[PDB]
């Protein structure tokens, strides 16, 4: 059976960086020249393998991992990296085996009321361990008065929202980024 | 009230550790952005360091590999350790703070210190 | 790194006087950037976040726009208790950059 990688790239919605929905790729063949040889892609960059021996190469397990950055919050998206995308809304490990994929969709995701549906969990106390994924909605307590669910002085929202508008330039449109992990069944 | 205070600013050698100690009240170190701002005599302001709440470091590269910025959860304080101070490091530090997240300016301010580096 | 241009370096006019300070960057920088009013012997305050937002307790006298590379300070009135060096920092992304500066004097 062939893999459903196309239920992972053209899906109509994608979860927010901070909330990013992990599949783990089942017993199937993969085809890899769908995803070299097509090119709708502004960064395309492996890390560890290449762009085509990949298709050669198979692994016990593959984990994708689909979510929505910004343009230059894609150079956030890589291992070593601290940026605020990195540390608290998506961090690829060090030993991280696998592609990473990004494509401007400045059609699909950006509105010119201002799109505030994708957000980032922009604050957070202490940095996420590898593939760390934290969806809690706690208040950002930065003071020693303790918030209580309620904002205020010290007390902000952790959620913050992307303001996604056509008429931002190309560090600042939507982008939508799709990573492969590859760990140690799926082989063509 | 919303305050900082910059102290041990004053004389200290080329690569001599002054270590800038900004107290916090009602805000905890351990979970802000924080940063050093300094200006030369007859400069514009220029950055130095910020941290994220996290504790990630970053650097200006005026300052890169020389200074390291730092906090005390405990004592609710930011500290810049400064190693290789230059006749150029003369300026007034301030300690102060952007309101997390980009959006909103930069809240909490220090009355800033003056380092002076001469022989 | 990303440079900047302010200009005037330094203007002078009357009391009421429209005041206009700008500042380019070298690529797209949305909103991030901010305004800074420095005081000699005072801390720098702020005067708009977003670049389109008055900050709680800056003076109404202030007001700030623009998108992209340019930006605008806009005063309205100028005020005798506005005299300062301004700046246009810029946190928009690393490496994180300051203004190059404008006083203003008043005639």
């Amino acid at each position: 059976n062939l893999c459903p990688f196309d239920e992972v790239f053209n899906a109509t919605k994608f979860p927010s960086v901070y909330a990013w929905e992990r599949k783990k790729i089942s017993n199937c063949v993969a085809d890899y020249s769908v995803l070299y040889n097509f090119t709708p892609f502004s960064a395309f960059k492996c890390y560890g393998v290449s762009a085509t021996k990949l298709n050669d190469l198979c692994f016990s397990n593959v984990y994708a991992d689909s979510f929505v950055v910004k343009g230059n919050d894609v150079s956030q998206i890589a291992p070593g990296q601290t940026g605020n995308i990195a540390d608290y809304n998506y961090k690829l490990p060090d030993d991280f085996m696998g592609c990473v994929l990004a494509w401007n969709t400045r059609k699909i995701d950006a509105t010119s009321t201002g799109n505030y549906n994708y957000r980032y969990r922009l604050f957070r106390k202490s940095n996420l361990k590898p593939f760390e994924r934290d969806i809690s909605t706690e208040i950002y307590q930065a003071g020693n008065k303790p918030c209580n669910g309620v904002a205020g002085v010290n007390c902000y929202f952790p959620l913050q929202s992307y303001s996604f508008r056509p008429t931002y330039g190309v560090g600042h449109q939507p982008y939508r980024v799709v990573v492969l992990s590859f760990e140690l069944t799926v082989c063509g | 009230e919303v305050q900082l205070v910059e102290s041990g600013g004053g004389l200290v050698q080329p690569g001599g550790s002054l270590r800038l100690s900004c107290a916090a009240s009602e805000i905890i170190v351990s979970s802000n952005y924080m940063r050093w701002v300094r200006q030369a005599p007859g400069k514009g302001l220029e950055w130095v360091s910020d941290i994220y709440p996290g504790g990630t470091t970053y650097y200006a590269d005026s300052v890169k590999g020389r200074f390291s910025i730092s906090r005390d959860n405990s004592k609710n304080t930011m500290y810049l350790q400064m190693s290789d101070l230059r006749a150029e490091d003369t300026a007034v530090y301030y300690c102060a703070r952007p309101i997390m997240g980009g959006r909103h300016g930069m809240d909490v301010w220090g009355q800033g210190t003056t380092v002076t580096v001469s022989s | 790194d990303i440079q900047m241009t302010q200009s005037p370096a330094s203007l002078s006019a009357s009391v009421g006087d429209r005041v206009t300070i700008s500042c380019q960057a070298s690529q797209d920088i949305n909103k991030y950037l901010n305004w800074y009013q420095h005081k000699p012997g005072r801390a720098p305050k702020l005067l708009i976040f977003d670049a389109s937002t008055l900050e709680t307790g800056v003076p109404s006298r202030f007001s700030g726009s623009g998108s992209g590379t340019h930006f605008t300070l806009t005063i309205s009135s100028l005020q005798p208790e506005d005299i300062a060096t301004y700046y246009c920092l810029q946190h928009d992304h690393v490496p994180l950059t300051f203004g190059g500066g404008t006083k203003v004097e008043i005639k």
